């Protein structure tokens, strides 16, 4: 059918900024471009309509304009509230299509993130595993490295890492580091530190525990 | 008031 | 207004065809617009699948014209979508939206996992601090959740009565396994006193686990 091309993959404004984005239709669709809007874990809503049809309660500082092929999306000034991927849609031709998508991230100032460690729930030691979960919490940019030390050594392996969905309203990130062994494994080490970088610390911030301290 | 691709 | 609710298995084997029912609320299906299906894969791209208009008439993308059967049932007031020979690659979100200034309103979607994969509950462990790490005025606990398949999983605080500082925590495979682990920040006053729990609802295998954070010793 007709191809409807996203040029931005990504993007990264501050609040107050405007925002264009693009949307191409390889051919001709009129005026029957929409577009949507779709924040984190949520489904998606349309914005604007008709091309420059601002949709019910959808508020001002969003725009459109745009004909026959080549289309924009236009926000006045940007909200730690618009957090979301933005979609293009073209409902004039048999097989309704969409443009690949483009996702806004807001950029906020530097945030040291504050880490929380837990040790395994004796819970799970007893199925013979140990989960040792460390959290960075409420910081940005995104980027951040995390090392697992086990006595004072590197421990580059059985370790899982993950982010969340930046924060709607002060646009901190956060992730966990989970590193995961066995009850024998854990037990035959008494020292367990999370170390971990980041631009907004000169030097390494510094968790750790001691198994043999309750 | 429906958009042409919709029949 | 208007309101749309999918609901189908969200697990089912490869070659197996799938079969998912959107009722829709306030509102006739018979008395004017498009009744559209609509798929946002794993990527996040979406394609339409096709739909049934409010008079009988249906119209599918031709890249699944012959996959595809969108019937509908007007005494209910609901319209299905059958996909026959699915394979792996039609693991997807399908939602069910009304056609008309575009696609205006939409389901709250519904998770498809295309795969011949053995159905598994979530473990769910506490995340209770190491006791010396008193930040007094605030405090943080966890609800640690793994080696679960499909894919959803909600995580709740105090049935959501507790929603506020509420971090948690996309998921990701293991060996071929999800995991995953919500963090949830409250005041020392609180929280040696009053309970929190972290509430896990797994769908497709049926399990609401509730877990309760208690102290270190």
């Amino acid at each position: 059918d007709i191809v409807m091309t996203q040029s931005p993959k990504s993007m990264g404004m501050s609040v107050g900024e405007a925002v264009t984005l693009n949307c191409k239709a390889s051919e001709n669709v009129g005026t029957y471009v929409s577009w949507y809007q779709q924040k984190p874990g949520q489904s998606p809503v349309l914005l604007i309509y008709g091309a420059s049809n601002r949709y019910t309660g959808v508020p001002d500082r969003f725009t459109g304009s745009g004909s026959a092929t080549d289309f924009t999306l236009t926000i006045s000034s940007v909200q730690a509230d618009d957090d979301a991927d933005y979609y293009c849609g073209q409902s004039y031709s048999s097989p309704l299509t969409f443009g690949g998508g483009t996702k806004l991230e807001l950029k906020r100032a530097d945030a040291a993130p504050t880490s929380s460690i837990f040790p395994p729930s004796s819970e799970q030691l007893s199925s013979g595993g140990a989960s040792v979960v460390c959290f960075l919490n409420s910081f940005y940019p995104k980027s951040i490295a995390v090392k697992w030390k086990v006595d004072g050594s590197k421990r580059a392996n059985g370790t899982a890492n993950s982010w969340t969905d930046q924060d709607s309203a002060s646009s901190t990130y956060s992730m966990s580091s989970t590193l995961t062994l066995t009850k024998d494994k854990y037990e035959r080490h008494n020292s367990y530190t999370c170390e971990a970088t980041h631009k907004t610390s000169s030097s390494p911030v510094v968790k750790s525990f001691n198994r043999n301290e309750c | 008031q429906l958009d042409p691709a919709f029949g | 207004q208007v309101t749309l609710s999918q609901s189908g298995p969200g697990l089912v084997k490869p070659s197996q065809s799938l079969s998912l029912t959107c009722t829709v609320t306030s509102y006739s299906i018979t008395s004017d617009y498009a009744w559209n299906w609509i798929r946002q894969f794993a990527g996040q791209s979406l394609e339409w699948m096709g739909y049934i208009s409010y008079s009988g008439s249906t119209s599918y993308n031709p890249s699944l014209k012959s996959r595809i059967s969108i019937t509908r049932d007007t005494s209910k007031n609901q319209f299905f979508l059958q996909l026959n020979s699915v394979t792996t690659d039609d693991t997807a979100t399908y939602y069910c939206a009304r056609g008309g200034t575009g696609f205006p309103y939409w389901g709250t979607g519904t998770n498809v996992t295309v795969s011949a994969a053995s159905t598994t509950a979530p473990s769910v462990f506490p995340l209770v601090p190491g006791s010396a790490t008193a930040a007094a005025s605030a405090v943080t606990l966890g609800c640690l959740v793994k080696g679960y398949f499909p894919e959803p999983v909600t995580v709740a605080w105090n049935e959501g009565a507790l929603s506020s500082g509420v971090l948690t925590v996309s998921a990701v495979l293991q060996s071929g396994l999800y995991t995953l682990s919500s963090n949830t920040t409250v005041a020392s006053g609180t929280w040696p006193s009053a309970s929190v729990t972290c509430l896990v609802a797994h769908p497709k295998s049926s399990t609401a686990a509730d877990k309760k954070i208690e102290p270190k010793d």
